[PDB]
């Protein structure tokens, strides 16, 4: 009961629910970084590359970045499922795999962070933008947010060797 | 077997063997034969001088003797008495040398010449009492294969991680334009370079990165090739040359993404001695109280010492009485024992110290004669207090004190030197020795220190032991030195111009070199030259790296058993100190026979965390700073915060201030809280209205007050704050010995260490102009430099300057850079000579062993204190000394185990497979195949090996998945997620499947590297089933929870010392190869920690102190607008790093001694009476017969349970016919409902068998008496079920 009813799993869940929408915002957000040749200034996006001089013009061309992030939402989808069920039947144990998926989802966003960082060095100025800081904040909240939820889910090493691992 | 047993005159040769003089002969046979291996001079490419030609024929003489000695003993004793290993091994020496003759003369082989090194081990079989002392060792190493099996599994973990992430990064060059030269800068080791982004630039003006091999030392630390990553991980764990590896990886890949790896290596490499310091201290403390306390030799030894005080005490009265007739002869104790001389002779000695703490190597004109008048003046007065002490004290009793036995030898050495130099007709060598004899007069302070009066007994106890111990140590060195002269033979030829100077090309050169490996200093250069000597990193050549592993592991451990016996000695010095403070006190016992609202503010949790965060935000404001920008946006945003962070802190002061008036300052803490804001005032005021550094340094005094509620000062370092006045002597003991050997250093090494840059000029006038520096020794590639005296930076001139250099030897750092420099000393002001004066090495080795002996002492003082802190709560015992207290902890508390069994017999048929161990070995196997599936990754390999490499990584991933599935089918996740080991592999499995899918997508990139670690992590499943080592970590995991705040002290060092250094040691331009660079930088914060972290393992802090003095370039983007160019560096580096190495190293020992406070209980568990595995075992027997988790067993199956436990705790094999019933008849077993008895009643009844009992009446009184003991130990007044457990366990 007290695993679910400690407020420390309620604080750490809600701040994960911050990063869940934050990552979901960085799914759609096409403003990863600025094309600056010096005009055809443009925005590298996960789905479409939009170019503006208002004459704004969206297009595309870098491929696996979406598909790697496709699993990332798919963990977050699957990670809400066992987490929602972990409330309503007094099933405590499902906090563990709900924390598992929440660990991996931010990890796959980190892959796309490097993959989009890889897209810069291939080439005219490139400056990082606000949607990059969307993901790098979404990384930490799903990574560090998961493991504290994961470790508080697991019981203690309790203090003294007459109880171990129950 | 004693072949054929024939008598007749063999009996004479049998009686020949039993004669005593075989100790007299054959001891000298070995000792002559080791000298025959001393002057054996190896010559590189098959060359013999004369002596090696002769002693090869003299090796026939030594073979001649033992061939007589041994086969005569078979006729004497036969093979039933060659069961001795010392007779079994001795023959194996004799057998091989005869074989060596047979091969050497049939051909008329080389490795057949190095097996003959073993002949010093014939000493052991001959010399008595050494056979015990080796068995001190081999029965001490056996409690370490639960600890050595960790690192070997930790290397295999950390080798494969390196081989996945770092495979083949080290290959790109920094060559020149189109040629084949590596491009370095004079001091720099040729580091890797990369021509894409994110790594090295390679800005050496005319170069380009390409392919080939510029990589490390000569090819030694590829992260190719499994067999090599096992080396470089092993190079880093012993902490000597790991920061060279990190600069090679960071220059190859890019920083901020391997430093995670190496830090977790060392924090599990510095953790690892904390296993083994206490792992070896376990049996040691045990043997001190389970050999001698089982014997009682200590009372025998302190009795004879007590009689020794009575012999010396009462003989003096007879000595005084029968001789005792002058108006004097009572003016003795009027003068000698008086309080005046005790404050008067000390003055002359302190003047006889500052008669010596002169000695410049210049000494202008004053001190040349003032020291000469001092030998006339101070020796005279000193003589007076001898001659008064001689006559009017008592002549025989003056020679009864050992301490006054020393004073005659001083005053003998005072005058006999003095009357010689009145003649003068003698060599200036001879008068140079006599000035060294004047340093005996410092030892007048050794008769001081009351603390020494047991530290004298620290020595004089152990001279029977440690001189037999240091015979065995000096044996172990001479075994490996003479082996070194055969394996390496002076093969260090190379044909280059670099001085690979630690060669083995002599005997005493090899002795000094060998010692270097034991201290662990610089054994890269030793080893790198070993493998470069043979051919290359190859198949045959690299296998000689295990000569230097075995020299470093086996060598270091026998050095630890030296430590071991010393800790027993101070335990005997504890008891002679503790029991003397009883008996000295007991003699005098015979001689005794609305301000009120602001208090609601100061108590609130709306105020509690609110002042924490503004420390934690004032910390971070001090954390990230510009400090070389001087106007940037960073300064100005963060300038705004700390003025405002003063403002929130200001109300924290004022709301504190109105609470308490005149009695607010009774806390020194409260006095500290106030003077910060006062200093802050003027910090903020002088900026906003026009040296201003001190105003910025002292902001970091605010994060000190966080540990206000932390008792990690109040428990742990408070125990050291008890012993801090004992160690206040002990640190000031060694600092006296670092003082006195400095004065021996200055009397020898004045004016020397003074070397020209052109190594052929040697003298002041003759060394200027220019000369020719040849890059690699082609005499065409010829470059110029100016030449000048390089005064070698750790010089022995003044005794202040000396102690700063004996300190560097004391941290075992750069002592070979100092010793090899020290040997080459010449006359007073003259450059070096190549191998003049080899004898000066004995100075450092005696100095080393001296302090390194003392080092161990500083550590021993700690552990004695720690035990005696646990005793003070154990003195109201009335028990079995924690044996019974264990059983109180276990027989009360411990509930059943978890025990899951299903229904639905489709589901049962899975379950019958799962707990049955036919496939537990299978996952054990497929892990070990996934070792070698990851342990064969060579470099460049082929597309043949790649296609196998993807296929198996898919196939293994399937098998663990079907493992996961079937475990989930039987143990439905409520059942499955009970064990964290089941949980942890579920983290691996999904992490493996993404490694399959990401490998599909690249088949169609950083996690293509990064998720490959998930194949490595599944080796950690092995620790799930290795019971011998799982509980060992478990113990220390349970430990570091219990001590967070002590580890929070050390990070207060790194945090404070960076921000101090960040504002002083910026502006220090980052020229490559000058030991402060782009990878060893002060500028940002996180660099700062690694540079601080480089000091904590001691990776050459020698150099980096010299890179911040006064003359460093000032980073050309900051300041200094004309002219004043080289002036960014202060002399505060001295007091920075020296105090840092002290307060860090010290604080880490306070960490390592603190882990005793938990785990001493683990270390001394009696594995011959009742450990934990037995009580762990009993919980698992309920998992057989009570799978419903009831906590109650029927009375019937009690009996079948008691046969199946194990005999030492349960019942034996002959069972039972009454006994395992009658024992239960002879106990307190109640019956609850039907027939079901609880576990804890059954648990307590069996545990009273071990913790022995008596009959009823004595048990019924014990049912209150243990209830008297446990109700005290029941600290909470609640839980009446525990009292209900107390009647039911009593029932
Ligand atoms: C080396 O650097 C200096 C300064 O930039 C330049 O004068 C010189 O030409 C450089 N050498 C080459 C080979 O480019
Ligand atoms: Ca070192
Ligand atoms: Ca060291």
């Amino acid at each position: 009961m007290s695993p679910t009813e400690a407020p420390k799993v309620r604080v750490t869940l809600f701040c994960i629910l911050v990063g869940i929408v934050l990552a979901m915002t960085a799914v759609v957000s096409d403003h990863w970084a600025v094309l600056s040749p010096h005009c055809e200034a443009a925005h590298f996006g996960l789905w479409r590359i939009c170019t503006k001089r208002g004459e704004k013009n969206c297009s595309y061309f870098s491929i696996s970045a979406a598909a790697i992030s496709v699993f990332s939402l798919g963990f977050l989808i699957m990670g809400t499922i066992c987490a929602l069920m972990a409330f309503r039947k007094k099933r405590d144990y499902l906090l563990r795999p709900a924390s598992m998926f929440y660990v991996f989802a931010g990890l796959c966003l980190f892959v796309s962070l490097e993959v989009m960082r890889q897209s810069v060095k291939r080439m005219i100025e490139y400056y990082y933008s606000w949607s990059f800081a969307c993901a790098c904040a979404a990384f930490v909240l799903l990574f560090l947010g998961g493991i504290s939820l994961l470790l508080f889910s697991l019981p203690r090493m309790p203090q003294n060797p007459w109880e171990s691992c129950m | 077997f004693c072949l054929t047993l024939q008598n007749p005159l063999r009996k004479a040769c049998i009686s020949i063997v039993e004669w005593k003089p075989f100790e007299t002969i054959i001891l000298l046979t070995i000792f002559a034969n080791c000298v025959a291996l001393a002057v054996y001079l190896p010559m590189p490419e098959d060359d013999n001088n004369s002596l090696n030609l002769g002693l090869e024929k003299l090796e026939y003489f030594f073979l001649t003797v033992f061939s007589i000695e041994a086969a005569m003993k078979i006729i004497a004793y036969g093979f039933l008495f060659h069961q001795d290993a010392y007779l079994r091994s001795g023959w194996n020496v004799l057998d091989f040398i005869i074989v060596f003759l047979g091969v050497f003369t049939a051909i008329l082989v080389k490795a057949l010449r190095a097996f003959r090194v073993l002949r010093p081990l014939r000493l052991v079989s001959g010399v008595p009492s050494l056979q015990v002392v080796l068995n001190s060792i081999f029965k001490a190493m056996l409690p370490l294969f639960h600890i050595a099996l960790l690192v070997l599994f930790m290397v295999i973990i950390y080798a494969i991680i390196g081989l996945e992430l770092f495979k083949g990064k080290m290959h790109k060059t920094c060559y020149y334009i189109g040629t084949d030269i590596v491009a370095t800068v004079e001091n720099e080791k040729p580091s890797p370079c990369a021509r894409t982004g994110s790594g090295r630039p390679c800005t050496i003006n005319g170069s380009e990165c390409r392919g080939g091999w510029p990589g490390p030392n000569h090819g030694i630390t590829h992260f190719d090739n499994f067999g090599f990553s096992m080396l470089t991980v092993y190079q880093c764990i012993t902490m000597e040359g790991w920061t060279d590896v990190l600069y090679w990886v960071n220059d190859a890949i890019g920083n901020e993404w391997p430093w995670i790896y190496f830090v977790t290596l060392i924090l599990l490499g510095s953790f690892f001695i904390l296993n083994l310091v206490l792992g070896v201290l376990s049996g040691e403390f045990t043997k001190e109280r389970e050999k001698a306390k089982s014997r009682g030799t200590f009372q025998k030894l302190r009795e004879k010492q007590q009689l020794e005080e009575d012999l010396r005490g009462y003989m003096s009265w007879i000595t005084q009485g029968e001789v005792m007739n002058r108006v004097f002869r009572w003016k003795c104790h009027d003068l000698v024992k008086s309080r005046v001389f005790y404050w008067l002779v000390i003055l002359i000695v302190a003047l006889n110290t500052l008669s010596i703490a002169s000695e410049h190597h210049n000494q202008p004109l004053w001190l040349t004669h003032l020291q000469d008048i001092a030998n006339r003046v101070l020796l005279s007065l000193f003589t007076i207090e001898m001659l008064l002490k001689m006559y009017g004290l008592g002549l025989r009793q003056y020679f009864m004190s050992i301490f006054n036995r020393f004073d005659c030898f001083v005053v003998c050495s005072g005058i006999l030197e003095l009357l010689l130099v009145e003649s003068g007709a003698m060599t200036p060598l001879g008068i140079s020795v006599l000035r060294c004899i004047r340093l005996l007069r410092l030892f007048k302070i050794t008769k001081y220190w009351t603390s020494l009066s047991n530290l004298v007994a620290s020595l004089l106890n152990s001279i029977r032991s440690i001189a037999s111990l240091l015979l065995l140590l000096f044996l172990f060195i001479i075994i490996f030195a003479l082996l070194g002269m055969q394996l390496f033979g002076g093969r260090y030829d190379f044909e280059d111009t670099e001085v690979r100077r630690s060669n083995f090309d002599n005997f005493p050169q090899a002795l000094i070199s060998v010692f270097q490996v034991l201290t662990g200093e610089d054994w890269n250069s030793v080893m790198y030259n070993g493998i470069m000597a043979y051919g290359g990193p190859s198949y045959p050549g690299v296998l000689v790296c295990i000569y230097f592993i075995i020299l470093f592991v086996c060598g270091n451990y026998i050095l630890l058993n030296v430590f071991l016996a010393i800790a027993v000695d101070n335990l005997a010095e504890a008891e002679s100190l503790t029991s003397a403070q009883k008996a000295k006190a007991e003699e005098r016992k015979r001689r005794k026979m609305v301000r009120v609202l602001c208090h609601r503010i100061v108590n609130a949790t709306w105020f509690t965390n609110f002042i924490l965060l503004f420390i934690l935000l004032s910390s971070a404001a001090l954390a990230a700073e510009d400090p070389i920008r001087a106007e940037s946006v960073r300064n100005q945003i963060l300038g705004y915060f700390d003025i405002a962070f003063t403002s929130v802190f200001t109300v924290e002061i004022v709301l504190k201030m109105t609470t308490y008036g005149a009695f607010l300052h009774k806390g020194s803490f409260c006095r500290n809280y106030f003077n910060i804001l006062d200093l802050l005032v003027v910090a903020v005021s002088l900026i906003s209205m026009g040296v201003v550094k001190i105003l910025r340094v002292l902001r970091v005094l605010r994060p000190l007050r966080a540990i206000n509620r932390a008792k990690g000062l109040k428990h742990v370092v408070q125990c050291v704050f008890v012993a801090i006045r004992t160690i206040g002597n002990i640190v000031l003991v060694t600092t006296l010995l670092q003082f006195m050997f400095a004065c021996i250093g200055v009397q020898l090494f004045k004016g020397k260490f003074f070397s020209c840059n052109d190594l052929s000029k040697m003298t002041e006038e003759e060394c200027r102009g220019y000369y020719y520096v040849y890059k690699d020794g082609d005499p065409t590639q010829m470059e110029l430099r100016p030449r000048q005296w390089i005064h070698n930076d750790f010089h022995f001139d003044n005794v202040l300057s000396a102690m700063m250099s004996l300190f560097t030897v004391s941290t075992f750092e750069g002592w070979p850079q100092l010793l090899y420099r020290a040997i080459d000393s010449n006359e007073e002001d003259m450059g070096p000579v190549y191998n003049n004066r080899v004898e000066m090495a004995i100075f450092f080795i005696i100095y080393i062993i001296l302090i390194a002996f003392f080092m161990m002492n500083i550590f021993v003082g700690f552990v004695i204190v720690t035990f005696q802190e646990q005793g003070e709560t154990e003195y109201k015992n009335c028990e079995l000394d924690k044996n019974q207290r264990q059983c109180v902890q276990y027989a009360l508390k411990a509930r059943p185990l978890r025990c899951y069994i299903p229904k639905n017999p489709y589901q049962y048929q899975v379950w019958y497979v799962v707990t049955s161990s036919y496939f537990e070995y299978l996952m054990f196997a497929l892990i070990m195949l996934n070792t070698i599936c990851l342990g064969m990754q060579h470099y460049h390999q082929s597309e043949e090996m790649n296609h196998i490499s993807d296929i198996l990584n898919v196939a293994f991933t399937i098998i663990f998945t079907l493992e996961m599935i079937l475990k989930l089918l039987a143990f439905k996740a409520r059942g499955y997620f009970g064990d964290p080991w089941n949980v942890f592999d579920f983290l691996i499995v999904i992490g493996s499947i993404i490694d399959v899918i990401l490998s599909e997508i690249d088949t169609f990139r950083i996690s293509s590297a990064f998720f490959r670690l998930f194949r490595v992590m599944r080796l950690i499943k092995l620790l799930s089933r290795a019971e011998g080592v799982r509980t060992l970590l478990w113990t220390f995991i349970k430990s570091f929870q219990a001590l967070p705040y002590v580890a929070l002290l050390i990070v207060m060092l790194f945090f404070i010392y960076a921000v101090i250094g960040m504002q002083m040691f910026g502006k220090i331009a980052l020229v490559d190869g000058t030991q402060i660079n782009r990878n060893n930088n002060f500028q940002t914060f996180p660099q700062a920690v690694l540079l601080l972290f480089r000091c904590a393992t001691g990776e050459a802090w020698q150099e980096i102190l010299l890179a911040c003095s006064y003359g460093k370039l000032c980073d050309p983007e900051s300041d200094y607008a004309p002219g004043e160019e080289y002036t960014c560096g202060t002399n505060f580096a001295y007091y920075y790093f020296i105090s840092f190495y002290m307060l860090c190293a010290f604080l880490i020992i306070n960490l390592f001694v603190a882990v005793i406070m938990d785990n001493f209980d683990y270390l001394t568990r009696d594995w011959s009476i009742l450990g934990p595995h037995h009580l762990d075992e009993f919980k698992a027997i309920w998992a057989e017969y009570d799978p419903e988790a009831k906590g109650r067993i029927k009375h019937l199956d009690v009996v079948t349970l008691l046969r199946r436990i194990q005999p030492p705790l349960g019942f034996g094999k002959f069972c039972p016919h009454r006994v395992a019933c009658k024992r239960l008849v002879g106990m307190n077993m109640p019956l609850n409902s039907d027939g079901t008895v609880t576990f804890n009643a059954t648990l307590f009844a069996l545990v009273r068998t071990a913790l022995k009992i008596k009959t009823e009446g004595n048990f019924e009184q014990a049912n209150e008496e243990l209830r008297a003991i446990i109700k005290k130990i029941w600290k909470r007044t609640s839980m009446k079920l525990l009292d209900q457990v107390i009647p039911p366990i009593g029932d």
